[PDB]
């Protein structure tokens, strides 16, 4: 691997200057200098709250659009010499596209909930204000992960389901009950994002 | 420890630390060195500085963490379009 | 009341919880169900009987999701520090574990329904090894709500 | 992990290859053509099948059934980019392999290349690299001809010098398929994953048909005990063991207390159907489970052991029933 | 009162820097004479 | 009124990565899909005008990045709050990655169409109502980053 | 009391000890229980007697579920700093180990069954190999133990 | 008014990036397909003129980076503001990167197309057609930077 | 009194002192252990025999269990800082040359068996490369004790 | 009027980036074509004269390299201000990375043009044509590299 | 005296001298203790022989055993900053270069010792290759010696 | 970067110069190109130092 050893390159050395820098702050005095307070009060709420609207509905597609592939290479292999598929297993493609609706249902709420302020200090900016501002970076982080992860989940169990058809034609509709549980975690990612930004309000 | 700092004015502009109350304010200053320490003093002399400066301000400290997150969507992107051989024969 | 800044480890984790359960569920579904649709071609009988990895590893994502249900009510706007850093390890608990429940799954889900094709006396005991694997997914489960309701 | 990518360059591809198994004859398919009495019979049943309309224009059922592998095998060499087309060209090299011994005998014993092109399998040809048609030199000018061809590697166990009379025709062709076995299980090894476990049983079997045949075949002819230890492939389950015992056996029942080690070779030395015709289906069975497998490039060199097994079989049909000899004519492979 | 302006554009750059220097001078290292 | 003056870095970073990702998915489906051309039409080479359709479904994502870029220069602006710069730095993720996801998906099912449309005819119909759906997840992109710019 | 972030360390503790307990109980059962399904379609009578080693697996998976339940009956808000690091060294070494006893029974357990299909003389010899894989989990669990009760 | 010291670094960086990586881009479509002409040429080289079409379209997405590398660098003063600086960054951003991209699509089918056109000349009318839809991608980087960083 | 930090250095002593033996002790068992089923396939009269590797994988185990409960044992709140880093020193020699020591066994133990399958003249040459690979092992305790009284 | 003491460090790494990265690209633009005319001239040794036009059109990426490099060392004194120091590094990145960029596109049709030619001699007037795109691209990072620096 | 923070050095100088010294000493008998295996089959007679890259290598860990005791016994509470920074130096000196060659002795231990079966007039040059491959291990003792003396 | 040029095309020289000497006359001159890469590093060297 060339590549990957870019990645495996900069992982193991980054997490090694973090290591060392970790043990010299706290073995002089210096642990008074990290201040994770610092880091999450003294940015933005506006910073998490804007990133979680726009990883709401792009990662999902980025499900989305890795099911189709998968499975649609799968729909044009088989249906070379069964051209029959191309009827019958198209529901495999809307499986793998009702994933993004379950983003951009998602994204239109987290952005009707964002409103702007005047403070600037972290005191004036009160515990409503952050609170409001972490959880809609945390609900668009659970609708966009999870939408990707059950959105590969019902792609490869789709292509499985494209070239099992070639060969048999009752087949198809005994395993698309296995690509509804792969669908079914993309229900219970909205449930979980609606529920994180159902106390949500900011001003 | 005893604080220290190099630009502790007056008159806003970015981040200067000293802010007055009402915006138009008559008042302004500037120390363009500063030390000063309370409630632990010994030997007539500073203990151990605690500066302002960092290796951090909250600037660069939001600016780094999305040119970081978005420097990764790129290297998802092209390790995808640095991948795509052709095929060798034609027929 | 809490800092200004506690809630936000009360909201990763209530992601967290999540979002690796859903992976779990992911790859117990997809690696599985690989072998489902690769064992219907030369033995199209038991079709039907064995989608019971796939629904096992469905079990995985609701264990995700309702401890993400008890925290994300649990929040408030401002709550104290203690309060959210066990709700943070309650996220990781169910999540990371779920997270190698659905390697468990899918792993000795594919392999055992290519030895039912070839032949079916292997699926009392596939079966069994799927319940070792669904403890792991349930020994997640009982640290979460046992350190979210503290 | 290593299964949500390979989608992006073998996706179609790999469609088309289990749309091409289902062009397989089945069971039911092999019944009625035992039932035929003539070739123009045999003709029609299997233009109800997917071989259809190919002898629209018995030795002529040879070539026009392992024509259509090989244009079925070039479509599919044609599209697969990096990650498969060095693999498809390691199944050819069996092929180039039996072709090259063919063409180093005509070149020993002053043969041109005249003979080259309808004597040879079309799946490993010589169609491209030009240096090899324009040779006639005697064997020697004609090897450093022979190393601008991807079977260069395999000869680095073959001295130049060795091959002129020294080593036999026969020698020459089993050493170098042991450094072929070497390399393409050292090739799958570097792949991993579900090509790695679904193609290494396959090449564990084939390398110990390498073990049983040469020794049980190595009895009455005068190469020595050393000979047939280095003719092995060392890469099977009887490598560090089984190895070793087969060098001293000198006996049929000899070979077959050191099968009787492993369970899987033992059950198949019960022929006493052949020994060949047992090894045989336990290929075919290996074959098939590479089939259960789905995001893998095993899924290739199965098809191709299994299709030249479909242009054998319809032929030992049609020669029980040009020969009209239809007493043995049950003992095909039905592979599905 | 510069240091953050200062790791931002040392630090950074000395990286950014040094990796087109190693996986430039990978590229060239092992390279195809064949 | 009056903000930093680095908040307009995010809104011009949301402007680039609306174009930035966006180029790189509809370049894959130029690049995947033209290279499948190239294999069908040694073969079939009929239907070459007929196969520049997963070439231009590809089009449409490069101008769903464009749009909105457009739409956040224009709402550009000195000084602005820390809450208008951040809305098109989220509307341009929104975008971008889309974008980059169905670059990918009109690439590979438009290369694997176009070389199985040229052995069967009928899988054009099918293969045109896949790369719809591919297509539809860059129009998911816009409709919430033109509510998010437009807010 | 001690600081407000004390208590981060013991739910850490508290996490690491399932996460990691259950992702070695997940390859030894992942790992071994492909070779089930190898060893089963030659041999179908040793298949109830070779299911020694995935729940050998088991047993690591609850050695986590002692120590990570034990640490959250032990949590309180305001814990003083030496206490939460003491159950983060709890949880970090009946994991970790638990990950080495976990990785060290799917190894010589698919070996062991791998061969038992070939001779019936190492299913003795393969219960050996297995239980010096399993004390090393064990060994995880009384440093924990001793570790959290201070 | 005036602006800090270190604020003149990222309009600098974008006269650089809009020049960097769009070079990177213009080599990669000279360099994929010219192994491409390499190959043609020993089979048909009737066509040595006209395969030359995707080495010049590959070197317009290189004028594409020069003509705003020099439109940045013209705006370069002592003392600009953060906001008026930023918006030549993202501007060098969008038309490098998305060049760069543009650039790769180019040397795709540009290396896939001129090795079909040898085997069949039927290709050239369709090749072209897939490099102009590669090539606009470029130009979609060019109106975004120009509408960037002119204002 | 030390500082409230100080505590965390020994508890990490204690920590890495078992985990990165108990890597050592995992890697050498299952390294090795693979090769005994090789070897039994031919020559099962050299099981009992072939144990003899992965005990000396075990005394790995056990050399990190040792220091363990003597970094554990002097584990106070309020430790000096030149008392905590002695600890730290002495879970890393022992944990970290005993994972050097447990590769080098597993390597030897897997050559030594199919080795000795072969030829049964190895054994008393494979019992001597293991005895020098072992001792390594103890080259960490004896600094790890010394590191420790202090 | 004069600058801070850390100034000069940014002028000089753009002197050394524009002297380093451009003699990389001109390794590998002699390398990589460099063993073409060593496969060439084992059969056709009549174009070893003429065939040396890809090792001395990646000479002038370095000569490219080289005349920037004593531009900015000429421009340097202590107290330079960060506006101008800033320019050199902007300057040497424009020249070196794309000069890299130019200095790799020229060794890859180097390499392959000079392979054909074995087996057509055509190509030779064609692919000098092609090299000439990719030895622009060092030309167009020359000149932004000194409207950069002589600021 | 110093200050408080000052032991942390000198304690990974007599960590690291123990840790890398027996990481290259277990890879010298690893790679040399295939090499034994291997030619064993063909060639018995040298085994006793044969075993002098693994005692070659046995000393490269008994040189970080002399230089650890003898850093640890300088270690006192709170030295000075210009003495704990002589024995980190010291203890890299050698272990590194103990880990060169533990390399060295290990790649020509395994090659040389498959030349010495099929030809034994090897044995007097392998052995002498040796020493140039040891006595570098034996220059970071002099230097590792005059540093933490100082 | 000019050892890399240096090692590259003295490597794929010196094999076809014994397959045929005319290469020898030309492997050099390519070896020039790739030397003075070097020395144009101490232009820049030389003239940087002595400020
Ligand atoms: C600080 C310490 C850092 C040290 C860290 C690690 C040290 C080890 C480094 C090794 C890296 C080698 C990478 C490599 O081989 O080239 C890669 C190109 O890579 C690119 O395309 C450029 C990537 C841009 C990165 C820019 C970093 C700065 C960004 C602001 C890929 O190579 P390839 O051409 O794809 O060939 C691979 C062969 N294969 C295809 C068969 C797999
Ligand atoms: C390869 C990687 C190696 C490259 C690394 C390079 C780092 C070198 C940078 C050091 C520059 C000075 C840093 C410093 O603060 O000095 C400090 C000395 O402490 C040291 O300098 C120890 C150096 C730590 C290196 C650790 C690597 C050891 C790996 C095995 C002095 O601290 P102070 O001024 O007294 O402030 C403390 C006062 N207080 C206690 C009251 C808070
Ligand atoms: C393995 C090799 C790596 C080896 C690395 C060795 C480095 C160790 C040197 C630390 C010594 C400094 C020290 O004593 O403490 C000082 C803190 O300074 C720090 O300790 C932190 C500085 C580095 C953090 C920057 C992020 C690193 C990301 C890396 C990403 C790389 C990814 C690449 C891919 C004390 O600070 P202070 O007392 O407050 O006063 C000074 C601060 N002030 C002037 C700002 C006020
Ligand atoms: C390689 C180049 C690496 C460059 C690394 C340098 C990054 C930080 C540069 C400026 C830092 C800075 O001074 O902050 C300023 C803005 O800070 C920003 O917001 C700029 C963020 C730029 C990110 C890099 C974009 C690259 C895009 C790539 C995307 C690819 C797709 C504001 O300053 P301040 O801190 O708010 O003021 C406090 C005053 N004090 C500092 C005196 C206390
Ligand atoms: C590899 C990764 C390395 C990068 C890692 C870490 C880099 C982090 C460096 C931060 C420096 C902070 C010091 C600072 O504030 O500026 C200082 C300058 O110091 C410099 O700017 C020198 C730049 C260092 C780069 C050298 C790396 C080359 C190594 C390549 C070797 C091969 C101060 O400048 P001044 O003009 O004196 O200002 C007055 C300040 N005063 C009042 C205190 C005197």
């Amino acid at each position: 691997t060339g590549l990957v050893l870019l990645y495996s390159g900069v992982f193991v050395a980054f997490w090694a200057c973090l290591l060392v820098v970790g043990i010299c702050y706290t073995i002089f005095d210096l642990g008074f200098r990290f201040d994770v307070a610092w880091f999450l009060t003294e940015t933005s709420p506006f910073m998490w709250s804007n990133l979680g609207i726009g990883l709401a509905i792009s990662l999902s597609v980025v499900g989305a659009a890795w099911g189709i592939y998968i499975t649609g290479s799968s729909i044009i292999g088989g249906g070379v010499k069964a051209p029959r598929i191309k009827t019958k297993n198209l529901v495999s493609i809307i499986f793998c596209e009702a994933v993004a609706i379950y983003g951009i249902i998602m994204a239109i709420v987290i952005s009707n909930m964002a409103e702007p302020f005047s403070a600037t200090d972290p005191k004036a900016i009160g515990h409503r204000n952050y609170h409001a501002g972490y959880s809609m970076f945390g609900a668009g982080l659970t609708v966009g992960l999870s939408n990707l992860f059950c959105g590969v989940c019902v792609g490869i169990v789709g292509s499985g389901a494209a070239l099992a058809d070639a060969q048999n034609p009752s087949l198809f509709v005994k395993i698309l009950i296995v690509e509804i549980f792969g669908s079914a975690i993309g229900l219970f990612g909205v449930i979980v994002a609606i529920l994180q930004t159902s106390r949500v309000k900011m001003g | 420890y005893s604080f220290h700092c190099e630009h502790v004015s007056s008159e806003n502009e970015d981040g200067n630390l000293l802010v007055p109350d009402t915006q138009p304010s008559l008042w302004q200053m500037t120390f363009r060195d500063f030390q000063i320490q309370a409630f632990n003093v010994t030997d007539k002399k500073f203990s151990y500085a605690s500066d302002c400066a960092g290796f951090f301000s909250p600037g660069i400290w939001m600016g780094l963490l999305t040119s970081l997150f978005m420097l990764f969507i790129f290297t998802y992107g092209l390790h995808m379009i640095l991948s795509l051989k052709t095929m060798d024969r034609f027929d | 009341n809490g800092p200004e800044y506690a809630s936000f480890f009360a909201v990763m984790g209530a992601s967290a919880a999540m979002v690796f359960s859903a992976l779990g569920a992911a790859y117990g579904t997809a690696k599985s169900g690989t072998g489902i649709a690769a064992m219907s071609v030369m033995r199209p009988e038991m079709i039907m009987k064995s989608i019971i990895p796939v629904v096992m590893a469905g079990i995985i994502a609701i264990y995700g999701l309702v401890v993400a249900v008890l925290i994300a009510n649990s929040l408030n706007d401002g709550i104290s520090l203690y309060r959210s850093f066990l709700q943070l390890g309650a996220g990781l608990s169910v999540g990371l574990s779920g997270l190698a429940a659905g390697f468990a799954i899918g792993i000795v889900g594919d392999a055992g329904v290519r030895g039912t094709a070839q032949q079916p006396r292997l699926f009392v005991g596939m079966i069994l090894i799927l319940i070792f694997a669904e403890v792991l997914g349930l020994y997640g489960l009982i640290v979460a709500l046992i350190l979210s309701t503290k | 992990f290593p299964e949500l990518y390979f989608n992006v360059d073998n996706g179609y591809l790999e469609g088309l290859v289990r749309g091409l198994k289902a062009g397989v004859l089945s069971q039911a398919d092999y019944l009625n053509l035992v039932q035929c009495e003539t070739l123009e019979d045999l003709k029609l049943h299997l233009q109800s099948t997917d071989y259809g309309n190919f002898l629209a224009n018995v030795s002529v059922i040879d070539d026009r059934l392992k024509e259509k592998m090989v244009v079925e095998f070039r479509h599919m060499r044609n599209h697969a980019y990096e990650p498969l087309a060095s693999f498809l060209d390691f199944i050819t090299y069996s092929y180039m392999i039996d072709n090259v011994i063919l063409l180093i005998t005509g070149t020993l014993h002053q043969r041109s290349i005249a003979e080259l092109v309808p004597k040879c399998h079309p799946l490993g040809s010589f169609e491209q690299m030009e240096a090899v048609n324009i040779a006639q030199t005697p064997a020697e000018l004609y090897n450093a001809i022979l190393v601008d061809t991807p079977l260069a590697a395999f000869f680095q166990d073959c001295i130049s010098e060795q091959d002129l009379d020294e080593m036999n025709i026969e020698i020459i062709r089993n050493t170098l398929y042991k450094a072929y076995l070497e390399s393409f299980y050292k090739f799958c090894t570097l792949l991993g994953g579900t090509t790695a476990d679904a193609m290494c049983p396959i090449l564990e079997f084939e390398a110990d048909r390498r073990a049983f045949i040469i020794t049980i075949n190595s009895f009455g002819t005068e190469l020595s005990k050393e000979d047939r230890a280095k003719l092995f492939p060392h890469c099977g389950r009887l490598y560090p063991e089984g190895l070793a015992q087969l060098a001293r056996a000198d006996d049929y029942e000899q070979v077959k207390n050191v099968a009787d080690y492993y369970p899987e070779y033992k059950l198949l030395f019960e022929g006493a159907k052949t020994l060949e015709d047992r090894f045989f289906e336990h290929e075919v069975k290996l074959n098939k489970l590479a089939f259960l497998n789905q995001f893998h490039f095993g899924v290739f060199y199965a098809f191709v052991k299994l299709k030249e097994q479909e242009c054998r079989n319809i032929v030992w049909i049609a020669e029980c029933i040009a020969q009209r000899h239809r007493a043995k004519i049950d003992n095909y492979i039905p592979i599905f | 009162f510069e240091y953050p302006v200062v790791f931002n554009l040392v630090l950074w750059i000395m990286i950014g820097l040094a990796l087109t220097l190693i996986v430039t001078c990978y590229n060239i290292w092992n390279m195809d004479p064949g």
